[PDB]
């Protein structure tokens, strides 16, 4: 009939949008966000949206990029007041350590000495310290790793590396949607959708080949990838059960320090008390055996019936991607994961060797490097696997078998495991309608 | 009854919550400020559209622009009682700029002149 | 009668100056930006609240919400002549959340529906 | 008649374009933010001034404050047909603050009182 | 033999010779929406109600 344009304001309609999110945390010095952010809402609200099928796509989620940039900038701030080690690039003559030692690959630990500067410009001192083979390159005469490629900064010993959960909250005019559907593969319409003011806290845990200290799947192991048929893509696997990791460093190392210049001091590994033994991490055999069987069953659903599934160690690449990185106590460990992936599937514990490196580059940036200070005493660290990163050696159509190897090298993929649940939308309050009416 | 709780409701039912929705519309230091400044600017721009239409005093208003029903062949009961606002926004997504242009030009321009003529005498 | 000169005056006398008060409501660079953005966000919040009440066009308006005598056991002449706004604001500070909620529920939500029905008919 | 195209026209003709003009009124990070914030504060102050005058809902309004014959020695039709707004603004630039004060003081202060009495009844 | 005091504690920066340390009176002003109240009382001990 005689229909007319009408206008409504406050209309409950939203559109896809990207905006800066405000960081907050539930949390003395720490490298993490607690210094750069504000307190959270003690009682977060959630509203279920009935009859809503809103589409999610984790692979396009901009929240991943926003977190990455905040984490990198956040981490860099912690090194700005800290000591520079530029004076330490020297001839560094070294010899083999001889002691009551079960050792490792021979030459792994070395006794080194160098001419070092003092508080006064007029004076020098002779010092010695222990170094790991990974941090030393032969020119006998030696150089520290990256002495010809980058400046090295010593991390301040007072600052903790222990992860602190980070929450993100919407600005006014925006809302964060959450997918509640169980067994969601990260894409397509979500059967159950709710709105939250803020996200659940996410810890910035850094690891390779395995995802540590994250969320678990609600019912069954979930396998997802940007493209399941493309062997190039990383496959993220979320476990529905925990598997622990027990790492230790038994050697009882000691720490000594010397003042360098008027404003700086250097910390180094001193004599080791007692027998010298290999650092290592345990993985339970029985638990892992069950865990693999569950993953294989789910893989068969994606890759078809009667395909023989095998696992193997990475064929190549840098230590960062061929080994499992840890940060325990501030010490950086690299472990050989072989024996976790050493299996074929058709139908009490494992001990992995580890190596310690004091010079690291967590974000793989060229021209950057950090020196961790040594930690005094024996270290024990207990954490758990909540997922895996896998890649295929396949893409071949000429076989009835398939093989998987660990992936890694991109930190953003770890955050996807917690952020796949969330989407950001903008609220558009204005709209119009046909209903018949009259006005003067 | 909470924010966006109306999303699953029919367009008619949703009208009960419009006021509730309105209340919620209003280095790192730079990023935070940019978000807040833009949120304010966006809010003000929507208010300007209403101010031109003369609808700024109300959440709900009528206009003098005819519906031109050929835009969508639906009955009022088919729209108001059987559909959400989310679905509706898609149905008229290609006509929104037209409707807004009609409101600013075909209504406000006639109304301001008639009111002025009455004021003059 | 300069800014806040009315603060010591009786609530009735203070009404003469409401316009004057309204006129005054509206890393160094970061300090300037944070102060200015907050001043604007605050200003708009007060205006939005009046807009819900429908009082945004006036410094003074009436509403359809009846007074609950339990909020204050006083006569009208007692409040207007024997009290300042500073004293009054403290006396009913427990009930301001209630009054604001009543204004929306009893007037804004009710009137927009009745007027829409008249417009529809 | 594009943006400011009206400036070349006489004052009467310019009234056709008021809506067009209205649409356009609304380290490195500091420059961006300060420019945006100042633009907003200026915009809001003009709306506040109209709100005091009671003309906030209209592009054009009339008041009951009489024109002082000393403000300009011109005929009414002469001003509208023989001048541009750019010229007109200069001729009364000495009296703008006086006119603004009169609108606030001489009229709106009385209307709010009469409305209170009518509402009281 | 001597050492400059605190060479064992900190770097030392020379003050620029062109920069005066002479005090300049500073006034503080309120942002919009705020006002500063000033007590006019005498023999005020800095606490309690101010009569003016
Ligand atoms: C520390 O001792 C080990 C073991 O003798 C040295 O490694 C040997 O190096 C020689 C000479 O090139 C080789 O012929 C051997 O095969 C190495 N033995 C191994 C790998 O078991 C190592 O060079 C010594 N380190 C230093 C600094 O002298
Ligand atoms: C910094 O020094 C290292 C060690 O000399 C260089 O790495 C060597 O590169 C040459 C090129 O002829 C190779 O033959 C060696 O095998 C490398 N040595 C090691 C231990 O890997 C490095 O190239 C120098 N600078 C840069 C930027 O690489
Ligand atoms: C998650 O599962 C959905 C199905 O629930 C996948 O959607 C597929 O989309 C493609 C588009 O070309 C269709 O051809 C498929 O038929 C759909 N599903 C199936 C089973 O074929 C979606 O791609 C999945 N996401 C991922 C990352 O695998
Ligand atoms: C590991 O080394 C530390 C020292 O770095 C040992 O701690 C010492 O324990 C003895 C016990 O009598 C104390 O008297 C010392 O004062 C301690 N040294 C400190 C606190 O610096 C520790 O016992 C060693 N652990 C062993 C041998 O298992
Ligand atoms: C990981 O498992 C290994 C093997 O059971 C543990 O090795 C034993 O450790 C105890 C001391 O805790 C020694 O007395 C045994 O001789 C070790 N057995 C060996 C070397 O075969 C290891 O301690 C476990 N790690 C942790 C942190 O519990
Ligand atoms: C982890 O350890 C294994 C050995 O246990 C390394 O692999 C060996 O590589 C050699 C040379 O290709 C083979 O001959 C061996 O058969 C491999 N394993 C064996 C024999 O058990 C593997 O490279 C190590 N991983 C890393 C990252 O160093
Ligand atoms: C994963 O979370 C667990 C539990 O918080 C971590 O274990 C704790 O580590 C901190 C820091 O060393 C200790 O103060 C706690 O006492 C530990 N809790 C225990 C042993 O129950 C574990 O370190 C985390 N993993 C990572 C990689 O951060
Ligand atoms: C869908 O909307 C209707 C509206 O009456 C509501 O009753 C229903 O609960 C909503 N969803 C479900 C699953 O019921
Ligand atoms: C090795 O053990 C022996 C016997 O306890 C002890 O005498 C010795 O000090 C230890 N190591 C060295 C380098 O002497
Ligand atoms: C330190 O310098 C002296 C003098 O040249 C030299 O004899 C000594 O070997 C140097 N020490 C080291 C560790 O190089
Ligand atoms: C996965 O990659 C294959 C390569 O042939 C492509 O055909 C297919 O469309 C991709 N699937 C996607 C993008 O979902
Ligand atoms: C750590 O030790 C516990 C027993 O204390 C064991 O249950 C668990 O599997 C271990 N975690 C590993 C080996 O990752
Ligand atoms: C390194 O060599 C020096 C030679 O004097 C020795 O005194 C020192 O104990 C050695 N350090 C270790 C850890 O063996
Ligand atoms: C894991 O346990 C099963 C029995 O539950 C056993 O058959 C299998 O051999 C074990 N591990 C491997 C690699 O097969
Ligand atoms: C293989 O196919 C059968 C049905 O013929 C099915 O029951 C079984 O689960 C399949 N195995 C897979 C998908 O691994
Ligand atoms: C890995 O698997 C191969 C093939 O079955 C076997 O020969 C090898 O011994 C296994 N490695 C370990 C450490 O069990
Ligand atoms: C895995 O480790 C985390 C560390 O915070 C702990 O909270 C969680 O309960 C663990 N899961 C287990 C032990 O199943
Ligand atoms: C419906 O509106 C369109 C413009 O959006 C117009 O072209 C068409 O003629 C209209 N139908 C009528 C007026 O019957
Ligand atoms: C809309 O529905 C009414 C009854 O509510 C009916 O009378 C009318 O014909 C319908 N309009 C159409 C189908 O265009
Ligand atoms: C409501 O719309 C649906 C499609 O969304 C349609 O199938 C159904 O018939 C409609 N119900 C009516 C018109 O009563
Ligand atoms: C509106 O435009 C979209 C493409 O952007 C088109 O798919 C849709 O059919 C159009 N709607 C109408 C009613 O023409
Ligand atoms: C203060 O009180 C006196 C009466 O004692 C009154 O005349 C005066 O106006 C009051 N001042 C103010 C600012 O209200
Ligand atoms: C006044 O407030 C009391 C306490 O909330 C309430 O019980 C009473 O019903 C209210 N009176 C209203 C209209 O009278
Ligand atoms: C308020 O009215 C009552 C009526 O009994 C009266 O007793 C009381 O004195 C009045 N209060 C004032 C301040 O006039
Ligand atoms: C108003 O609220 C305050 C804070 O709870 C309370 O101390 C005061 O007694 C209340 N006034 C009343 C209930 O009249
Ligand atoms: C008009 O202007 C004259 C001065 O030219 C002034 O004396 C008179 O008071 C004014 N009338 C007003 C402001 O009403
Ligand atoms: C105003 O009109 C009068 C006649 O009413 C005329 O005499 C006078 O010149 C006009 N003033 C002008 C055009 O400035
Ligand atoms: C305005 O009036 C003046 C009087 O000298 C005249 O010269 C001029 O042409 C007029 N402008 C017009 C009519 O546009
Ligand atoms: C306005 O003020 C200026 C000040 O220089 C003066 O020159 C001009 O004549 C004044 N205009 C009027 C109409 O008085
Ligand atoms: C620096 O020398 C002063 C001389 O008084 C001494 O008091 C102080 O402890 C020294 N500082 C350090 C860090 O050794």
């Amino acid at each position: 009939e005689n229909l007319w344009v009408t206008v409504y304001y406050g209309v409950p309609v939203w559109k896809d949008a990207e905006t800066t999110l405000f960081c907050a945390s539930d949390a003395k010095h720490n490298v993490w966000a607690t210094h750069a952010c504000v307190p959270t809402d003690p009682n977060p609200q959630e509203i279920h949206l009935e009859n809503v099928t809103e589409e999610f796509n984790m692979w396009k989620n901009n929240m991943v990029e926003q977190m990455h940039e905040d984490i990198i900038s956040l981490w860099d701030q912690s090194l700005k007041p800290c000591v520079k080690l530029t004076p330490l690039c020297v001839t560094l003559q070294c010899t083999n350590v001889t002691n009551n030692i079960t050792d490792d690959m021979r030459g792994e630990l070395k006794n080194c000495s160098f001419n070092m500067t003092t508080e006064l410009r007029d004076k020098k001192q002779k010092v010695y310290s222990l170094f790991y083979r990974l941090d030393v390159v032969q020119i006998k005469e030696y150089r520290l790793i990256n002495c010809n490629t980058s400046a090295i900064t010593q991390a301040c010993p007072k600052v903790s590396f222990e992860p602190i959960p980070i929450h993100y909250c919407a600005p006014a005019g925006f809302a964060i949607l959450k997918c509640k559907d169980k067994k969601f593969n990260g894409t397509g319409p979500c059967p159950s959708v709710s709105t939250v003011q803020c996200t659940h806290g996410i810890k910035p845990v850094v690891s390779t080949q395995l995802l540590l200290n994250g969320s678990l799947a609600e019912e069954e192991v979930i396998i997802r990838s940007e493209n399941i048929t493309n062997n190039a893509k990383n496959i993220l696997v979320q476990l529905n059960t925990p598997v622990q990791i027990n790492c230790t460093r038994p050697n009882n190392n000691t720490v000594k320090s010397i003042r360098i210049g008027p404003g700086q001091a250097f910390y180094y590994t001193g004599d080791i008390i007692g027998d010298i033994r290999q650092a290592h991490c345990n993985v339970s055999k029985a638990t892992w055996n069950e865990t693999l069987g569950k993953v294989v069953k789910q893989l068969r659903k994606h890759f078809g019936n009667n395909t023989i599934i095998r696992f193997a160690q990475s064929s190549g690449g840098d230590l960062e991607v061929t080994t499992h990185s840890f940060n325990c106590g501030g010490e950086f460990f690299y472990c050989n994961t072989s024996g976790l992936f050493n299996s074929t599937w058709i139908s009490d514990s494992i001990t992995l060797p580890c190596r310690i490196k004091q010079i690291i580059n967590m974000w793989q940036r060229i021209g950057q490097a950090m020196y961790a200070p040594p930690i005094q005493g024996v270290i024990r660290c207990v954490s758990n696997i909540t997922g895996l990163i896998l890649t295929r050696d396949g893409g071949s159509t000429n076989s009835t078998t398939e093989t998987f190897r660990p992936g890694g090298g991109d930190m953003r993929d770890n955050w996807r495991s917690e952020l796949y649940k969330y989407k950001v939308v903008k609220i558009e309050p204005l709209g119009v309608a046909p209903t018949r009416c009259k006005r003067r | 009854l909470g924010f966006l709780g109306a999303a699953g409701s029919t367009m008619g039912a949703a009208s009960m919550t419009l006021t509730v929705q309105a209340r919620n519309l209003l280095h790192w230091g730079i990023k935070q400020l940019q978000a807040r400044v833009l949120a304010v600017e966006h809010y003000l721009r929507d208010q300007q559209l209403l101010g031109i239409w003369g609808c700024s005093g109300k959440l709900i208003c009528c206009t003098n622009v005819p519906w031109n029903s050929s835009w969508s062949n639906r009955n009022l009961s088919e729209i108001w009682d059987n559909m959400t606002w989310l679905q509706w926004d898609k149905e008229i997504s290609n006509y929104t700029q037209i409707i807004y242009g009609l409101l600013e030009e075909s209504q406000n321009q006639q109304e301001k002149n008639e009111q002025d003529l009455l004021a003059l005498d």
